[PDB]
Parts: C-alpha cells; structure tokens; sequence
RNA sequence: CGGUCCGGCCGGGAACUCAAAGGAGACUGCCAGUGAUAAACUGGAGGAAGGUGGGGAUGACGUCAAGUCAUCAUGGCCCUUACGACCAGGGCUACACACGUGCUACAAUGGCGCAUACAAAGAGAAGCGACCUCGCGAGAGCAAGCGGACCUCAUAAAGUGCGUCGUAGUCCGGAUUGGAGUCUGCAACUCGACUCCAUGAAGUCGGAAUCGCUAGUAAUCGUGGAUCAGAAUGCCACGGUG
C-alpha cells in the first residue's frame, strides 16, 4: 500500500533533519522511497498597531512561515510500517500518515 | 478591562455551551424548515424564553490576558499589544518580523 | 424586514394583551417591548411604550397594524 | 535635481510606421495607462488627415508639427522684486514635446464629436497655419520679442 | 532539432521551442494573430526575428503562463532570444545591442504601511 | 403620439421614449414593448396607429401618472398623520432611512443656511 | 513517445515551467583616461545584474514635563449600603452650522447591450460550500468534495470585436423618497447589509488658496485578507495596463 507522510513545521532546518531520518530509516529496512518533495510554504502575515494608544501609521508586520514536506513510500515491508511508527522526532515537527 | 467585565464573559460562555449548542440548534431548524409545519412552530415563542446570553452573538472576544475588547486576534487569542510583547520574547513560535 | 417566515412579538406582551382583550379594556399596558409587531388583535387598546425614560401612551388604530411598537414612542427630543 | 545628472529611457518605435517621434505622441495623448485606445485615436486621425491634405502620413504630421514647433520661450527670473521674463533659445528635443503637448491641449478643447475628429482638425489647421496651437506659438514669440531687451 | 529558451517578465513565464523550417508561430495552441489582439504586443514577439533573420527559416512552438498581455509578450521576446543563442551562438553581439538579453528586473513595488499605494502618500494638511 | 397617460414622447428609440412616462423605467419599458410585439430599436415615427393603440392598452395595466402621483402622496400621508417615526422625518424634511444628519443631508435639506 | 470521449485525460516521461532546500554570481574584479604616484572619479568591456542593481527590516546622544494611569503595571489621593455590582429600555447614529480625510460624478480617451481573452496573492471545519433543481434577483432546497499545490470561495476587470447612443442636465449622473422582498441574528422601530419595481436632486471640471509623485512610479483597473453572526467608499496586502 501507499503510505505518505506530510511533515510540517515552522523551522526549515528542523524539518529536513526529520525528513533525512525517514529517508534513511525506510531504505535500510527494505523499501523504495519517493521524495522528499517540497510543497509550497504557507506564509501568514499579521500587521499590528504598535503603540498603546493612537499613532495609526506606527505598525509592525509579523509572519509565520510553515514549511511542508512530503515523502511517499510505495513498497511497504512489515518492518517498514513499524520502523517509522516507533520513530520519535523533534517537538516542532508535525507528522501525519495516510494509508 | 474590569474584573466584572471579565466575569461577564465567563457567564456568557457558560450558558451558550449548555443551552443553544444543543437545544436552540433544534428550534432554529424548526423556525427554519418550510417543508415541515407552518402553524405549530410554537418555537419562535419558545426561543425568547431561553436566557438571553445563551446566544453566541452576545459573546465578545477579549484578550485572554488583559481582557481588552478591541484589537483582538483569533489565531493567538490576544490583543495586538500582548501579541507583540510575547512575540519579541520568543513565546510565539515561528513568529518573526517580516520583510519582503 | 423579518423575512416572511415569522412576524415577531414578545411573549410577555402577547399574553398581557390576550388578557385585556378577553377581560375588557382598561388602564393602559406598560411594555418595554419596542421590538414587537402590532397584530390585528391589539386594536383599540392604549399601550404605553418605553422611550428610554417615560412610557408614552399609544392608542392602537386600524392603520398601525404591521408597524412596530417602538415607532410611536420617539427617543430623542429636538428643537 | 542637484547631484543626480541622468540618462533617459528608450521608448519603443510605433508598430505601424516604425516612427519613434509618433510613439511620443500617443504617450502624450494617453490617459490612465490606456495606450491601446490612444493608438486607436491617433492611427485613425492620421487617416482622416493624410487623405485630406494630399497624402504622406508621417509627413502630414511633420508639416503640422514643424509649424507649431517653437524656437524661443520666456524663463521668469527675479532680480529683487520685479520679475524679468528672459527669452531663452529652446533645446532640439523640447521643441517637439511642447509642440505635441500644445496640439493635444488644443484638440482636447474643441467641440467636435470624437477625439479622432478633434485631433484631425487641429492637425489640418496647424498645416494651414491657423487654430489654437499656432495662436499659442505666436503668443509665445510675442513674449520673447517683447522682452528681447533682457537677454 | 528542438532548441529551447525560457523567458520571464513581470509575473509571466514563457517557454519557447525553436524548430528549423518555415514561417509559423504557435502560442498555447493558437495563431499569433488569435492570441494577441493588439498590434503593439505582436511587434515585440517578432522584434528579435528582424535583427536576426527570419521570413521562413524557423518555426516556433511557445507557451506562456501568468501576467497579462504586454507582460506575456515581453517574456516571449526574452524567451526566443535565449533560444536563438542556444542554436546559433554568435548572434549575441547583435541581440545584446538591442538589449533583448537583459531580463527585465522591474516588478511592482509593494504597498507600504502608511501609504495609499507604493509611493502615493495621503493628502497632507499643515493645519 | 400621446400615450395612455396624457403624455407625448419624442423621435428617439422606443424603449427609451416610454421611460418618459412617470411610472415606467427601463425594465417596464422592455416589458411592454415586448408583450405588444414591437422591436425596441424602432422609433416612434415609423410606427403605425394600430401599433400605438396596442401600447395604450399595455400601459393601462400598470399604475402611472396621476394614479401614481396620488398613490405615493396618499402613502406618505398615512405616515404623516399616524405620527410614526417615518412620518416625523417626512414632515421636518430630514432623511428617513437612517442616514447621518451631522453632515450631509443636503439633497433632503436644501442648499444651506448660516 | 503510443492511444483518445480531443480534456494532461490515460499509458508513460523527469526534459521544461513551477515548488523549496542547498550552492554559484558583482568585488571598482578587469581595460583606458582624469587625479598630489593617494583616496576616488568619468568612460569602456564582458555580464541576467555595475558602481549601496530594486524593495524592505534596521531609528545614535538626545529634543518636545510630546502621547497613553481607558491594554497592562504602578506611587499617592479618593469611593466602599456606592464613584462598587446585576438587569430591561434608551444613547454613543442627535443637526442651524464650520473644518479634515475619502468615494462617486459632471460624460464620447465615453454610456448601454451581445460575444470573447490574459493575473497574482490570499482564506477555509460552530468553516469554505460545488453539481443539479426552484427564484427576474438578493437568495432558497438538495448535497459531493476539501484541515486543503488535490476541493471550495472564484466568471478578474480594465482589454478586444460587433452593434447602438450624437453633445442633450442626455441611453451622462446616481442622491433622495414610495412600494415589494432576501439574509444574519432572541431581536433590524430607534439603527444592518443586499435584491427587485418605481422616483431621477445637485452636478456642464470648481474663488482665494492647497496636496501627492522621479519608473513598473503617478494615473487607472479589478482581486484577497484581518476584525466579524451580520455590518468596509476605511485599513493591510495582491497582480493588470501603464
């Protein structure tokens, strides 16, 4: 079966350590790995007034970047499902897993 | 804001979860539906008798810290003032100053 | 306008009016319901609607039916 | 500007004729960044022109333009209260710009129906030199000769 | 043989294949005449085939995404001229002098907090 | 030629000329000229006298001119005499539909007084 | 490359656009001349870019007892059966006036009607809501999909072609008012937005004065977002033409 892993995370160095684990972990336990293809990157934007009272043109424009990566696995062994389930990454990565 | 006005926005959440979220979400469909009953609504008259602060309309957002009504931001649950204080210490993750 | 699935009135006005039609006409009703559509069954009565301080006597004509109660108490003084 | 002595931008030549001097005329005539509809108006009112003054479409422009082209203008200049209109001999490039600009302020002023009428009739009357664009060039050549004293 | 160029201008990104043999111009599977309904936009896709020769010498199949009309034009212009320098090479001398090799850097300036647009300030009042 | 309203349109197109009735706009127009089976580009001169008396019947469906001017005036009078809010705004010459009066009510108030 | 319902749609392809990680590139580095052999300057070459290539972020010591005790914190003063607390109705929307900032206009570079092309950047689960059906329309009914490069908001508009109006307070302009609706909401009287029919003010380019802008700028054209049940001509952002 196809299982595919959408990794997403606010830090771009933290995410492609967590990718490069998963590309190593699958290849060693016997599988054909696809990707890790870079999807586009939701950048939100918040402008805010900056003074406590008045001064409408004094502002501070923040962003959050959300980086997004996709890793398809085409040939699962019975090991390769459990090798990735048992893995644990940094806190700022969010994994998913469709089936 | 005041302590009274922060207490009022616990009172109005307390209700609207208990009532309308179940019981008025029935009656807003009975007052809607055209292809079932057009005479024994009764429900329009019964929707008044529910306590008035059961409506979610009546809930303002405050900044979950200072209680300020204006300047709200839904992503963070905070006033523009406290967003910025918290941003700059590094307490909101991934948030930095932008430029493009 | 309230779309044609409803017209609107407060219960505490509806039932206080059913009384003083059925029992017989009287000293006027004191409502604060300004938001309440004048029905056919209210005609003849004096209702005294709240303007923001004083309740103001309103003899309900035939021609008033459809209008709201609040339309006949003005809120703001002016000269 | 003080320090900042500068070059200038290559305008594209005009697609129908290959005429760089006529592209400047659609720019001058253009409003609200609608160069499209400027070109419609211009290309039209050269057909209406060149037909009715014995042909050549580049050179029915450049006869009407040569007529309104100035050669001196004033350049007002304070000495210590009263203000001295000094005649000054105008540059090669600015000759055309002023000509083109006056044609169009003349054309934009008349009361014919289209703009392509209005333009065609204040390029007719330029070449047979009456109408407002040469009444402008004459009342500039007054001011230069009336104040010829001051140069 | 397929000789390729990319070209870009504003948000447009054109991709331009050059075949030997004949007059013909395709562009999102339409005729040059169908695609551009403005004369100004036509005689800037042809421009580079004038300094360098074509009547009936190379076909070109091109496709373009994004921007508007005069953006797409300019991207194609630049796309051709990259592809010409793939094929022949020693035409750069002449193309450089008309300056079709210069990728046109001009984006829209962003809008700025405080201002109605990029540079349009609001109306000042002294008093 | 004059229409079932005691009026006289011009030598324009027809759909435009019927607008010249009080109580007829551009929607009613095209609605009339249709049922009667006239083309809308066609003029008033270049229209035969059977093709005009069909229009007189069509506009007699709709309430127009001194039927209408009355109908409006009488509805405004219900409000004025009944003494509801909207009546009180009609009789002072102030705007009725909740618009601001601190500035700008200059249609409804007239050119201004010191 | 094969096959086709002519749709990248389906075999397949990894070239190309694009996506987002990692690197290269521009430093007066090279050539000539000017210059106290200096710093530098003027020009040239190659180069995608040339002399801080364009844009942002970045605001020295200080200045005005500038602003904010009503975000928050806080010294002191003050109130403590009230200046604290709960509720319904009203008010913050008032209108002889004066000023500021905007939007729409006054029209043929145009208005209306019919066809037809080319964006970017965003948002979405008490959410976005297709298709089909009903309604002149605002919308309604049914109901896939989508925590989203997949689905939805969502047909960009100026543009272009064809018709039409003929310089008229008009087929310019849309204010105002009457009638009838739609939706959100316990509730649209005071005081919401949007639709339909009717009505069709002022206004024919604005006195003294005065503002913005040096290039993808001004001008003009649409698109999205935050706030938000509903309520953008404001605000923040995005591309088009130019």
């Amino acid at each position: 079966q196809r299982i595919r892993i959408r990794l997403k995370a606010f830090d771009h160095r933290l995410i492609d350590q967590a990718t490069a684990e998963i590309v190593e972990t699958a290849k060693r336990t016997g599988a054909q790995v696809r990707g890790p293809i870079p999807l586009p990157t939701r950048k939100e934007r918040f402008t805010v007034l900056i003074s406590p009272h008045v001064n409408k043109d004094a502002r501070d424009q923040y962003e959050i970047r959300t980086h997004l990566r996709l890793v398809d696995i085409v040939e699962p062994t019975e090991k390769t499902v459990d090798a990735l389930m048992r893995l644990d990454l940094a806190a700022g990565v969010d994994v998913q897993i469709s089936l | 804001a005041k302590q009274s006005m922060k207490a009022r926005e616990v009172k109005r959440v307390a209700l609207a979860d208990k009532y309308f979220a179940k019981r008025a979400e029935l009656k807003a469909i009975i007052s809607d539906v055209n292809a079932s009953d057009e005479d024994r609504w009764n429900a329009v008259l019964k929707l008044q008798t529910l306590p008035r602060d059961s409506s979610p309309s009546r809930q303002r957002n405050r900044c979950r810290q200072t209680g300020r009504p204006h300047g709200f931001l839904r992503k963070f649950g905070l006033s523009r003032i406290k967003v910025r204080e918290a941003a700059m210490r590094g307490e909101i993750p991934g948030l930095k100053k932008a430029s493009w | 306008r309230s779309l044609k699935k409803g017209p609107f009135i407060d219960l505490h006005l509806l039932k206080k009016v059913e009384k003083a039609v059925e029992s017989g006409d009287k000293k006027p009703l004191r409502t604060w319901s300004r938001r309440s559509t004048i029905f056919p069954n209210m005609i003849g009565l004096t209702i005294a609607v709240h303007n923001g301080r004083q309740h103001v006597p309103v003899f309900v004509t035939d021609e008033m039916v459809g209008h709201k109660l609040g339309e006949f108490a003005p809120t703001r003084t002016y000269r | 500007p003080r320090r900042r002595v500068i070059g200038q931008r290559k305008i594209l030549p005009d697609p129908k004729f290959g005429s760089e001097l006529l592209a400047k005329f659609v720019n001058i005539l253009m409003v609200d960044g609608k160069k499209s509809t400027a070109e419609s108006i211009v290309y039209s009112a050269l057909e209406t022109l060149a037909q009715r003054s014995g042909k050549s479409e580049l050179e029915a422009f450049e006869v009407a333009l040569e007529n309104v082209r100035p050669t001196v203008e004033v350049k007002s200049r304070r000495v210590g209260g009263s203000t001295y209109q000094v005649p000054v001999e105008v540059r090669p490039v600015r000759r055309n710009a002023l000509a083109m600009r006056w044609i169009v302020e003349a054309a934009r002023k008349r009361g014919d129906k289209s703009m392509a009428l209005r333009l065609a009739n204040e390029l007719s009357d330029a070449a047979e030199n009456k109408g407002t664009a040469v009444k402008k060039r004459e009342d500039v050549h007054r001011m230069a000769e009336a104040n010829k004293a001051f140069a | 043989n397929q000789y390729y160029g990319t070209g870009r201008r504003k948000s447009s990104a054109a991709r331009v294949f050059i075949k030997p043999g004949n007059g013909k111009i395709v562009i999102n599977q339409r005729s040059l005449e169908q695609y551009f309904g403005r004369e100004t936009a036509r005689m800037v896709v042809r421009q580079p085939l004038e300094l360098v020769d074509m009547v009936e010498k190379l076909d070109l199949y091109i496709t373009v995404k994004g921007g508007g009309i005069s953006g797409q034009a300019g991207a194609i212009r630049h796309g051709i001229t990259r592809a010409l320098m793939e094929y022949d090479e020693s035409l750069r001398s002449e193309l450089r002098k008309a300056g079709f090799v210069t990728r046109d850097a001009r984006q829209v300036e962003r809008k700025k907090v405080g201002l109605r647009k990029a540079r349009r300030r609001p109306q000042f009042s002294k008093r | 030629a004059r229409i079932a309203g005691i009026n006289i349109p011009d030598h324009k197109h027809a759909v435009i000329a019927l607008t010249s009735i009080y109580g007829v706009g551009k929607t009613r127009s095209k609605a009339i000229l249709a049922a009667a089976g006239i083309a809308e580009d066609v003029k008033i001169s270049e229209l035969s006298e059977g093709q005009i008396d069909t229009l007189r019947d069509e506009v007699a469906k709709f309430v127009v001119e001194g039927d209408l001017r009355r109908e409006i005036s009488m509805s405004i009078k219900r409000l004025m005499d009944l003494g509801c809010y909207r009546g009180l705004r009609h009789r002072r010459g102030l705007p009725v539909r909740g618009q601001r009066t601190k500035t700008n009510a200059r249609t409804r108030k007239g050119p201004r007084k010191p």
